[PDB]
């Protein structure tokens, strides 16, 4: 198969600046290169088939390039409707048919520190014999953010999983969930859980914790 | 307008069967290949199948072969995915697409120019079972400069869709519902959380409405500080 | 009226 690099994963770029998004081929597809839109919840869009033909109803402002193993698509002035994943697609060497792994154009916004928030598990949950901590990461810039668990200072591993929101469409945040997951027998085995944030907005990393039964 | 609908996705065990159809219209449906592409949950695109104009000849991706079967009816403008011996793996929207013209000859273009909605196959030996709703309650933990945290804590239940709205869709001012997410049990779960300011914790009641039909589970459970 | 799109696949 023709394997597809796209890069980078992800392009921070404001409304009205150029975005500019690489796809490059394992071997020679000659012109045979197409580009697809996606937006969340919906099917792709054709934009762009070999290298730099647009598809029907392609505003000018999309264009394509490239030939063998190196293509680009850029967007000349990013609009509101841009914001979206792109992807690569070729049609020299198939079956397979094979695609890029995607970049996201998302909008860049000043950096944002994350307002943090620990929630113990509650007493119903408790009498279950389930133990769940809930750590609240609300409405931060960019996404990239650092969540670690200290139970008693030992750092947690593997009992974690978390979840991102979609950026906001009015602010342009993103907030975070982690949920530490404990049998109610091992949760009683310790005193302070801490859960321990790292992030560009903030000078030093945040803990919030708490004592267990306080 | 060219139109694909696609249909027949929905929640099957592992080794069980499923067929998902593609109708279509506004276009001359003998004249266009056909292609089904799929999407993992957080995933690329990744394609699956193709079938001939005139339905004589089909290609397969590796991962399908001797799986799934592609297929369509000219009569009838529809086209056809068997899926047979299914695995976690599977577990995808599922899009149709036709492809562009090539000419009157036993030719592919290989190019998708018009995709339909997708449908969504999961594939799980999991059972279908009723949330758990547990309250996030406000406190002095969750409490920042005059703001505070609340939700619910809608977990272990199977399969996907639950709703959570709060005081019955009246409030959507900073409320934050999280993507679920799929725990070892093959159970989901997932949090809704809302920041209020902390002087209204006395003064309103926050209630968040979860309902999960194929349980037919409607919690409304009100939090409290 | 339907763009014409080069052959990249051929069946017999």
């Amino acid at each position: 198969e023709i394997v597809l690099t796209q890069s980078p994963a992800t392009l921070s770029l404001s409304p009205g600046e150029r975005a500019t998004l690489s796809c490059r081929a394992s071997q020679s597809v000659g012109r045979y290169l197409a580009w697809y839109q996606q937006k969340p919840g919906q099917a792709p869009r054709l934009l762009i088939y070999d290298s730099s033909n647009r598809a029907t109803g392609v505003p000018a402002r999309f264009s394509g390039s490239g030939s063998g193993t190196d293509f680009t698509l850029t967007i000349s002035s990013l609009e509101p409707e841009d914001f979206a994943v792109y992807y690569c697609q070729q049609r020299s060497h198939w079956p397979p048919l094979t695609f890029g792994g995607g970049t996201k154009v998302e909008i860049k916004r000043t950096v944002a520190a994350p307002s943090v928030f620990i929630f113990p598990p509650s007493d119903e949950q408790l009498k279950s014999g389930t133990a769940s901590v809930v750590c609240l990461l609300n409405n931060f810039y960019p996404r990239e953010a650092k969540v670690q668990w200290k139970v008693d200072n030992a750092l947690q591993s593997g009992n974690s999983q978390e979840s991102v929101t979609e950026q906001d469409s009015k602010d342009s945040t993103y907030s975070l969930s982690s949920t530490l997951t404990l049998s109610k027998a091992d949760y009683e085995k310790h005193k302070v859980y801490a859960c321990e944030v790292t992030h560009q907005g903030l000078s030093s990393p945040v803990t919030k914790s708490f004592n267990r039964g306080e | 307008q060219v139109q694909l609908v696609e249909s027949g996705g929905g929640v099957v065990q592992p080794g069980r069967s499923l067929r998902l159809s593609c109708a279509a219209s506004g276009f001359t449906f003998s004249n266009h290949g056909l292609h089904w592409v799929r999407q993992a949950p957080g995933k690329g695109l990744e394609w699956v199948a193709v079938v001939s104009k005139d339905g004589t000849n089909e290609h397969y991706a590796d991962s399908v072969r001797g799986r799934f079967t592609i297929s369509r009816d000219n009569s009838k403008n529809t086209l056809y995915l068997q899926m047979n011996s299914l695995r976690a793996e599977d577990t995808a929207v599922y899009y149709c697409a036709r492809e562009g013209y090539c000419g009157d000859d036993r030719c592919y273009s290989g190019q998708p120019d018009y995709w339909g909605q997708g449908t969504l196959v999961t594939v799980s030996s999991a059972s279908t079972k009723g949330p758990s709703v547990f309250p996030l309650a406000p406190s002095s933990k969750s409490t920042s400069g005059g703001t505070a945290a609340l939700g619910c804590l809608v977990k272990d239940y199977f399969p996907e869709p639950v709703t959570v709205s709060w005081n019955s869709g009246a409030l959507t001012s900073g409320v934050h519902t999280f993507p679920a997410v799929l725990q070892s049990s093959g159970l989901y779960s997932l949090s809704s959380v809302v920041t209020v300011p902390s002087s209204s914790l006395g003064t309103q009641t926050y209630i968040c409405n979860v309902n999960h039909k194929p349980s037919n589970t409607k919690v409304d459970k009100k939090v409290e500080p | 009226n339907e763009t014409i799109y080069n052959t990249t696949l051929k069946y017999g």
